[PDB]
């Protein structure tokens, strides 16, 4: 009945004071092609659209993706999945990313903003070296029109 | 990174 709608941690200070200074930052200025807010009353739990970068076989494309924080932010990176289905050889078929700084490159100057900017840099280069689908990767690099004509037709198909 | 696929 009575829900808190959120995680029960001793200290939410530190990662609720850093998300809002995040909000308000990332809503006066925004990075490129992207938006990103809360989806309701959860501070922890943001909702994000990204348009495919231009030039990119992902152009024209509409992606959503779900960012969802823990109370050891800015200390821990946030998890970050996209919802649209894409053809990408380091985003599995269930959203997965596989992005240096989402894990090991991850550091508390780091800012949404800045995931948000790797991961459209990300659609437009791909890291063939730490593949995430494998077929993908492998065709990324031996076949590549035959990767952009699936990237582009799997952008038409599910991303508008 | 976890969640590999073929």
């Amino acid at each position: 009945e009575v829900l808190f709608q959120g995680p029960n941690s001793k200290l939410l200070s530190t990662s609720a004071k850093r998300i809002q200074k995040e909000l308000a930052d990332i809503t006066l200025d925004p990075p490129p092609n992207s938006s990103a807010g809360p989806k309701g009353d959860n501070i922890y739990e943001w909702r994000s659209t990204i348009l495919g970068p231009p030039g990119s076989v992902y152009e024209g494309g509409v992606f959503f993706l779900d960012i969802t924080f823990t109370p050891e932010y800015p200390f821990k990176p946030p998890k970050v999945t996209f919802r649209t289905r894409i053809y990408h050889p380091n985003i599995n078929s269930q959203g997965v990313i596989c992005l240096d700084i989402l894990k090991d490159n991850w550091s508390p100057a780091l800012t949404i903003s800045k995931v948000l900017l790797s991961i459209s840099s990300l659609l437009t280069d791909p890291n063939p070296a730490d593949p995430l689908v494998g077929s993908i990767a492998t065709q990324y690099m031996t076949n590549r029109a035959e990767h952009d004509r699936m990237a582009r037709q799997w952008t038409k198909r599910y991303a508008t | 990174c976890e969640g590999y696929e073929s």
